[PDB]
């Protein structure tokens, strides 16, 4: 019951195997959604290696990283955020310098709005912290009381960093599905990429375990 | 404000005229007509080959070919009779949000988060599908594009403005402004002289094509406008809100006519389409399944379940023979 | 005690087993996503452990009702060969799943380079025909009997030294070594990567809780195999009865440790029901 | 601001168009739906002999 | 969009020869390829067919086994292996492309030709031999088939070909109704069942040539006798 449709069926079966190969080539790559509030903070972490979505891809330790920057889009967040349902991780970079310059209060929201969203309920959030050195110099003269009336510890770099880390981690509402990996950025290039790779490797193993069902 | 006081009075008499011109409602008028009864629709074909979520599709002119767009990065032109794949177009930015298939069957266009609308040839001297021209000039994400001729198209983006393009040159022939945020949907009249579009501020507007200036606005919603359709007659349209309230507006009467709401449904409509006769109003709900409504009785007449995730696109062929729905399940189904 | 125990445990075992295995069978076929994920090694496990739920156990119950063998020799020679396709086919799929969840979790490049695709659908047949291949000599040796010591016809050990053994080795030792090596490397890998970024109770024992319950029977076997002339007759009857009670117990165990205590399969169970 | 004047002009252009009684539009819609109800394969079930999908 | 072939010559009977078809200017990795043979001052005849991603290597019955056809996608070249030599073996060989999907038009472009040494199947036949013409009026050409070509799909698989004197032929009408790309609209094909007719609205100077017919319902593809349209 097929005179010349057999060639069409062959074509449809070959442009099916080609599509299967193309789709199986795109599962090895890891997709990371870059986010934040400050453009300067994004720069340092987009610098390391190599309108609308501005993609940037790099390879490290035989792993293909695909990093998407979306901040450019000046529109409603809720109308396109669901397009990133399957992202492996959400890189989040905030500023430590800006505790005074309520700007951190702004970020603290953007972190709450993104973390416990209707989507992203099973995606880890890597938390970067930038401008730690300038924070160290400027914390001597500026007490945290202006922006953090609840602070009771001493005025030092070590205690302030731990306190702000705990404050950022407190806004998490799903402690049994997410893992907020926190790191303090340094001048060394290699360390940031190493931390990103180590965090991604842990997430990949957990995702693999979820498929089989060892939980 | 005294300056805005005159605009307040203008809104006053326009609302007064709309209220006064409504001497009778449609619901009591359509009382002696027999209901269509229960409608049974079954799955005739199921089409597989997409891997990521499906966001849009468009029926062809001959009602035999259809094109679908997905986040996988591939644009597939299905054959709706034997479930064969005709073409597989690899994209550049895998963030597509809409697609369109030419009335003449020669061109296919799609656009997404890259703010670029691309036109693809389908009948070339070589056996390849190439890019004719990429249209740029939008500062927001492109939401919906519908062809007009083989040389003129209309696009709807998230930058509050709709535009009419010109593929031969690539420059914006006309630009439509007046909405406040995130123009979501778009649909054009059968005679290709007027079109309407829904905005995220829950207010649909009617734009003329030759004049290039807005002609009329419609309000009454509460949350948003996810998708819009247009009645086959050309004097009305159906709009899909985000609070389980499909609404049928009117052009001559210039008023809201009838609403399609239920207490059980709480989700938001994702797509709306009509039938050839216009009796059935099909809607695609966020609640894992589609629905069909009587355009006059305003009562449910069948639940078209069978999907494992939210439907994102719905379309009815030109001859009114089949109904095809696409969902985030990544499976495309054609029903009868 | 004897007969009560027996009948009791076996009826509820069959009741849980058949329902769970049919539920899983229809669950996997229900979704296309579940199907081609390499987890179709477990539908073979469900089928091969529901086979013992159809033929053997009802005939065992019928024999229990008559307080002795009620059928003919024809059924006896077949009521212990369907058993040998199920049990041997159940402790060989729990070591094949133990291999699937070692190439997907650990490794994983070669797994996506050397694709599964169609290999897996035909891979549930080689080690499912090797069951009868390794069971074909069972008719040749001339073993099997009613064995009224248990009131359930089964593989009598005193028959040969050759097959008392081979059965002990190919069915016990390897399906323990493999499953205690793979499910240990998977746990080690998981725990070794969690600390760099920043427990023997859900990943290593639930999956070997068949060893602790199949061990006594294999111990009795080797015993009666090393000295089949003096050691075999001297054996408490209650010990053998309890060993076989435990052996029939595991049969439903392979549906409540790969079944209703998962997260991927538990979700679909509501929709299908 | 000039945008307010532009919006006022658009509103007053909008508020100067003809109106039609809702009964006439409803009758037109009902007539269109009834007259073309025979050519609707979705409204009226179609035998599988001429159904392109089987 | 250019097909170039070489490998023709004069050889002793019983030998072997190599013919290579070089394709440049299109996606050769997606077009099914055929070989068409034309005996001197005679008609056409199908030889072989090789699909895209070679999986079907359908052959003609008269050269089955003796001839071998192969393709090399990266280099974009078609190969033909011939062994021995007979009277029917030698003729002019053509290289034809074809793509098969829902709305495709097989047998689009044709090669140049080669030379060699010497001089059931639906038997489509008509042979009205020669029709003398005067530039201006309308002339119709009739064709008859040995079997009903109207498949259950609702379309008939017959193609019309025109070969001007001095170069390779080209396709005019596919599925007895659809015009080819680039041909003038004056041509018009029609018919049903087994009686098909091709009509030309007006005759021009360049319309002089020989008209051939194909059937594509089932392999092997059978040509017609060919009717010359002379002045
Ligand atoms: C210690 C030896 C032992 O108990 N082995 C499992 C005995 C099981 C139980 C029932 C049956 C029937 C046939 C058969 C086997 C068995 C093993 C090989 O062929």
């Amino acid at each position: 019951l097929s005179a010349e449709d057999k060639a069409a069926v062959e074509r449809s079966k070959m442009i099916d195997r080609n599509l299967r190969e193309d789709g199986e080539k795109a599962a090895r790559e890891v997709k990371l959604l870059l986010l934040g509030a400050g453009e300067s903070g994004k720069s340092t972490i987009v610098k390391q290696m190599k309108t609308g979505i501005v993609e940037t891809h790099f390879t490290f330790k035989d792993l293909h990283f695909k990093m998407f920057d979306v901040g450019g889009q000046r529109s409603e967040r809720k109308k396109w955020i669901h397009c990133f349902e399957g992202v492996t991780a959400i890189i989040f970079c905030v500023a430590l310098s800006d505790y005074d310059l309520n700007r951190m209060h702004e970020s603290m929201k953007l972190f709450d709005s993104i973390c416990n969203n209707k989507w992203f309920t099973d995606t880890s959030i890597i938390l970067f912290l930038n401008k730690k050195d300038l924070f160290e110099e400027k914390i001597k003269k500026s007490p945290l009381t202006i922006c953090y009336p609840e602070y009771a510890g001493s005025n030092t770099y070590e205690e302030a960093a731990a306190y702000i880390q705990c404050q950022f981690e407190d806004l998490n509402k799903r402690k049994d599905t997410k893992e907020i990996y926190t790191h303090f950025t340094c001048a060394t290039d290699t360390k940031n990429v190493q931390f990103v790779f180590d965090a991604v490797t842990d997430v990949i193993i957990k995702n693999n375990l979820k498929d089989c069902g060892l939980f | 404000d005294e300056l805005r006081q005159e605009a307040e009075q203008l809104k006053n008499q326009i609302r007064d005229a709309r209220k006064a011109c409504a001497d009778a409602t449609l619901s009591q008028i359509t009382n002696n007509i027999d209901p269509v009864g229960r409608i049974q629709m079954r799955t005739r074909r199921t089409l597989r080959g997409h891997l990521a979520k499906i966001y849009a599709m468009h029926w062809g002119t001959d009602s035999r070919l259809l094109v679908s767009a997905s986040q996988d990065g591939k644009l597939i032109i299905w054959d709706s009779y034997t479930t064969n794949k005709v073409h597989a177009i690899p994209l550049r930015s895998s963030w597509v949000m809409t697609c369109a298939y030419a009335p003449s069957g020669n061109y296919v266009a799609c656009g997404g988060l890259d703010n670029i609308c691309s036109i693809y040839n389908l009948k070339t001297r070589q056996g390849n599908v190439r890019v004719s021209r990429e249209l740029a000039g939008h500062t927001g994400y492109l939401s919906c594009c519908r062809f007009l001729d083989d040389n003129q198209i209309v696009t709807s983006s998230g930058d509050t403005t709709c535009a009419l393009w010109d593929i031969e040159t690539g420059q914006q022939t006309t630009t439509f402004t007046g909405h406040t945020g995130d123009v979501m949907s778009l649909s054009l009249a059968p005679d290709t002289r007027l079109f309407v579009s829904g905005a995220c501020d829950a207010s649909a507007k009617l734009w003329d094509v030759r004049e290039g200036m807005c002609r009329q606005t419609f309000t009454g919603h509460e949350s948003d406008i996810n998708a819009i359709c247009f009645f086959p007659d050309g004097n009305a349209f159906a709009t899909g809100s985000d609070d389980a309230t499909c609404r049928l507006f009117d052009l001559r009467a210039d008023q809201e006519l009838m609403t399609y709401s239920h207490d059980n449904i709480i989700c938001g409509i994702t797509s709306v389409s009509f039938s050839k006769s216009g009796r059935l109003l099909l809607a695609g709900y966020d609640d894992f399944n589609c629905n069909v409504w009587d355009a006059l009785k305003a009562d449910r007449a069948g639940v078209l379940a069978g999907h494992d995730n939210r439907v994102s696109c719905l379309g009815v062929t030109d001859d009114g023979m089949a109904v095809a729905t696409g969902s985030w399940d990544s499976f495309l189904k054609i029903w009868n | 005690w004897v007969a009560p125990a027996l009948s009791a445990v076996l009826i509820v075992t069959t009741a849980v087993d058949v329902v769970g295995n049919l539920l899983v069978i229809l669950s996997v076929l229900r979704n296309r996503k579940l199907r081609n994920a390499g987890n179709l090694f477990l539908v073979s496990l469900a089928l091969a452990d529901l086979v013992v739920a159809f033929y053997p156990y009802p005939l065992i119950l019928v024999a229990i009702f008559y307080d002795g063998w009620a059928f003919g020799e024809e059924h006896c020679k077949a009521s212990a060969f369907v058993m040998g396709l199920s049990v041997i086919g159940s402790v060989w799929n729990i070591t094949a799943i133990a291999i699937n969840r070692y190439l997907y979790i650990c490794h994983s490049m070669a797994y996506h380079r050397i694709y599964r695709r169609w290999h897996t659908p035909l891979h549930i047949c080689l080690i499912w025909l090797l069951t009868v291949v390794a069971l074909l000599p069972n008719f040749f040796v001339g073993s099997l009997e009613y064995d009224p010591r248990i009131y359930s016809c089964t593989f009598i050990q005193t028959a040969s030294t050759q097959y008392t053994a081979a059965v002990v080795v190919i069915h016990f030792l390897l399906p323990i070594a493999v499953v205690s090596f793979c499910y240990l490397r998977i746990w080690v890998l998981v725990l070794q990567a969690r600390r760099k970024a920043k427990s023997f109770l859900t990943m290593f024992v639930v999956f070997v809780i068949f060893a602790i319950c199949w061990a006594p029977l294999n111990c009795i076997g080797l015993a009666v195999a090393i000295n089949p002339q003096e050691m075999a007759p001297q054996i408490p009857e209650g010990l053998f009865v309890t060993s076989y009670l435990l052996a029939y117990f595991n049969s439903c165990l392979n549906a409540i440790v790969y079944g209703l205590l998962n997260q991927n399969f538990r979700r679909e169970y509501k929709r299908i029901l | 601001i000039a945008q307010a004047r532009k919006l006022v002009q658009q509103l007053k252009m909008e508020a100067n168009i003809d109106r039609i009684k809702v009964s006439k539009a409803a009758a037109d819609l009902m007539a269109y739906c009834e007259a073309h109800a025979k050519e609707d394969p979705l409204l009226t079930p179609v035998p599988a002999s001429q159904n392109p999908f089987r």
